[PDB]
């Protein structure tokens, strides 16, 4: 076979240890999910880090810096995102993994919801990728391995992520990934039906209005790996309708510099037929983790953050924002009347 | 030709 005896036994034992880890992780998640913190004037607002908004803030008492997500309650209602916003908070407060951003505080006022997270100062993967053009395959593989482990963790908890893209992956001071933006994350045992995500990253079954499952995240991983290694995603067009048509055809073309191992992995992730898509088969995540393209990946060493990162962002101080682009600053206005109190009682 | 800037999520198609 492909593995000799010693290798097969080591791999089997490793896979059983993963099961043991995940069983303990589920116990811990459920305890927090069942038995789950500040106010605005506790923070100085420094600078906007991203919009869609997230601000760098400094906690007055401790001087610690954080990234504070601010959501307008009225906008959340009008856009039908109430449940999604409750999902984001509940999931973030209950999960624990080295590549998932940590939520430190949450609160609300008359106008807004607030989620205060660890500040990840290295910037978005998106910026670095657009600046350099493309990542070499080893560099892309280092990031991809972190996403594979993160999805193995989330999916074991019956959590679907639903918004993988370089814009949502932050680089920390050691060069490792922090996944942010859990607004579409959801506890899903089997199928779910909401049409949501980002066009270039949507699996065909989402676009086709089918009940879909966690395999949409594995499709999105294929899009991410392609984009990291090529510099642009596999289904690329100026308008969403054109993007959707390319996705549903499923025809993928690869740059001539992609290795055959990479193309094979991507054909198995960017697989329209769910009976054939890696991550959706009997062998589960192991079809991905044991693929030839990942043969050099030490999964435990990645988890332990002991692999030397390909890139370490420059950091000049705890509140430095040099790795982030600039955005228009809008003052945070808080109405004298409570808005949408009933809708957000559980937040 | 395609989108090179930051891509926003969609809530419905
Ligand atoms: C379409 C572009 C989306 N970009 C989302 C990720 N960047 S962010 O600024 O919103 C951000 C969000 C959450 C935690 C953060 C922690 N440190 C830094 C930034 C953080």
């Amino acid at each position: 076979g492909h593995m000799g005896n010693a290798a097969a036994a080591k791999k089997g034992s490793e896979q059983e240890s993963v099961k043991e880890f995940l069983a303990k992780a589920k116990e811990e998640f459920l305890k927090k999910w069942e038995s789950p913190t500040a106010q605005l004037d506790h923070f100085d607002r420094i600078k906007t880090l991203g919009t869609g908004r997230v601000m760098l803030v400094k906690h007055k008492e401790t001087g610690n810096h954080y990234a504070m997500k601010i959501l307008d309650k009225q906008k959340v209602v009008k856009l039908k995102q109430i449940e999604h916003t409750l999902n984001e908070k509940r999931i973030l407060q209950a999960v624990n993994f080295p590549f998932l951003v940590k939520l430190e505080f949450s609160f609300k006022d008359n106008s807004n919801l607030y989620m205060v997270m660890e500040y990840v100062p290295g910037g978005e993967m998106f910026s670095h990728l657009r600046r350099i053009g493309r990542f070499s395959e080893p560099h892309a593989r280092f990031y991809a391995a972190q996403i594979v482990l993160t999805f193995e963790y989330l999916h074991s908890l019956d959590l679907i992520y639903r918004d993988l893209k370089p814009e949502n992956l932050l680089i920390d001071q050691q060069g490792y990934i922090q996944v942010t933006d859990f607004g579409f994350a959801k506890r899903v045992k089997g199928r779910t039906w909401t049409l949501c995500g980002t066009p270039e990253y949507l699996a065909p079954e989402i676009i086709l209005s089918k009940g879909y499952n966690k395999a949409v995240d594995w499709w999105a991983l294929g899009v991410l790996i392609y984009e990291m290694a090529a510099g642009y995603p596999p289904f690329f067009a100026d308008q969403p309708i054109q993007i959707y048509e390319k996705i549903v055809s499923g025809k993928v073309r690869f740059p001539s510099h992609f290795s055959s191992d990479l193309k094979d992995l991507l054909r198995n992730l960017l697989q329209v037929d769910l009976t054939k898509r890696f991550g959706n088969l009997k062998n589960g995540v192991n079809d991905i983790k044991n693929h030839k393209w990942f043969a050099t990946t030490d999964w435990i060493a990645i988890y332990q953050r002991k692999v030397e990162a390909p890139f370490i962002p420059k950091f000049k101080g705890p509140g430095d924002t040099s790795n982030f682009d600039d955005y228009e600053e809008e003052e945070i206005r808080v109405s004298i009347n409570e808005k949408c109190g009933k809708e957000f009682t559980e937040f | 030709a395609g989108r090179t800037g930051r891509r926003q999520a969609i809530h419905d198609i």
